[PDB]
């Protein structure tokens, strides 16, 4: 899972 | 073993040619699992291991949302570096991440990255410590500023050491028929006659997975480091790996040569000859 | 800008035994910027419907991709790789060798 954290 | 997670971003602006493409790739290890790219006809992350295929419809919308979202971002992040570097808006950029995290057989975080490049040139990376930052220039150093402004390390740490390590133990157990097999190198010598005077022996690691192999030629036991053309370690496709190394040896001279090769799927190093 | 040139192996999935359906595989990889142009060529002619994988990149953030497409190798198909990029003043071309 992704960190989506932009 | 061990195993990794990682996502890797590239975001690729194309002036005149629409807006930065985004692509995301997820691998745990060498396989990929999860891709996004904004050029897609209909932009998802989608699975490309059949064992992230079991996480739920919130987990695929959640992931897209992220690439969504980090599309705009990066798209944003280039426009951003753009200025940091006093560039056209009419040149190709590209600004590339990868991060993810290691963990050990346990499971626990062996350590984690965040790690960003322009151009492909390094531009921030998390250091190991999770807590702070390697800015490769004085633009890096902006952002650098603005992301402990942020507590972007802060908040990556807490990703490295929860979603990432959780997300990839689950995956790892999902995908242990594949994610937890190492298929070792079929390896063997081939010899290629160039011509009265030297042969060439090509040691062929084949099949194998993970990528990471050791391939050496030993000539009297001796590493032949400088003297063996070494492949880069190639994918075949079927989600192995392929490298060779070859030495030119002198005629009639094979025997002093052996290939060794490590490889996780080889209980002991194998050496070979031919 | 500081570009790289594609490294390009050519190479089939499994060992090449004429007759029996592999996969070639072009390799492109330590190349940057990630635009490329990767052909499969058969006898020179390009091979239609190659399939590459989704770009990825290395830990020195030059690409790879590869380029793979179901053949056949027979004794006489020549099969090649034909690999343009920015950092390339023409399309170079990598015939494949079975024993490469």
């Amino acid at each position: 899972e992704e960190f989506g954290r932009c | 073993g061990s195993h990794s997670m990682r996502y890797f971003y590239t975001a690729m602006s194309r002036p005149g040619r629409g807006e930065p493409r985004f692509i995301t790739v997820g691998y745990v290890d060498d396989t990929l699992f999860v891709r996004f790219d904004s050029d897609a006809t209909s932009p998802r992350k989608e699975p490309r291991a059949p064992w992230i295929e079991q996480e739920g419809p919130e987990y695929w919308d959640r992931e897209t949302q992220i690439s969504k979202t980090n599309t705009q971002c990066y798209r944003e992040n280039l426009r951003t570096a753009l200025r940091y570097y006093n560039q056209s808006e009419a040149g190709s950029h590209i600004i590339q991440r990868m991060y993810g995290c290691d963990v050990g057989p346990d499971g626990r975080l062996l350590r984690g990255y965040d790690q960003y490049a322009y151009d492909g040139k390094d531009y921030i990376a998390l250091n190991e410590d999770l807590s702070s930052w390697t800015a490769a220039d004085t633009a890096a150093q902006i952002t650098q500023r603005k992301w402990e402004a942020a507590r972007v390390a802060e908040q990556d740490r807490a990703y490295l050491e929860g979603l990432c390590v959780e997300s990839l133990r689950r995956y790892l157990e999902n995908g242990k028929e594949t994610l937890q097999r190492a298929d070792p190198p079929k390896t063997h010598v081939t010899h290629h006659p160039i011509s009265d005077h030297e042969v060439t022996l090509r040691c062929w690691a084949l099949g194998f997975y993970p990528a990471e192999i050791t391939l050496t030629w030993q000539r009297d036991g001796e590493d032949q480091t400088q003297d063996t053309e070494l492949v880069e370690t190639r994918p075949a496709g079927d989600r192995t790996f392929q490298k060779w190394a070859a030495v030119v040896v002198p005629s009639g001279e094979e025997q002093r040569y052996t290939c060794h090769v490590q490889h996780e799927g080889l209980p002991k190093p194998l050496t070979l000859r031919w | 800008m500081i570009q790289r040139t594609p490294k390009i192996q050519v190479y089939s999935r499994h060992p090449a035994e004429n007759g029996k359906s592999n996969f070639l595989n072009c390799y492109v990889s330590g190349f940057h910027p990630s635009d490329i142009e990767v052909d499969l060529l058969k006898n020179g002619e390009r091979i239609e419907k190659v399939e590459h994988s989704d770009l990825s990149f290395s830990k020195d953030w030059s690409f790879y991709l590869l380029y793979y497409t179901e053949f056949t190798p027979t004794e006489k198909d020549e099969y090649a790789c034909r690999v343009n990029h920015v950092t390339l003043s023409q399309p170079k071309i990598v015939k494949w060798d079975r024993d490469m």
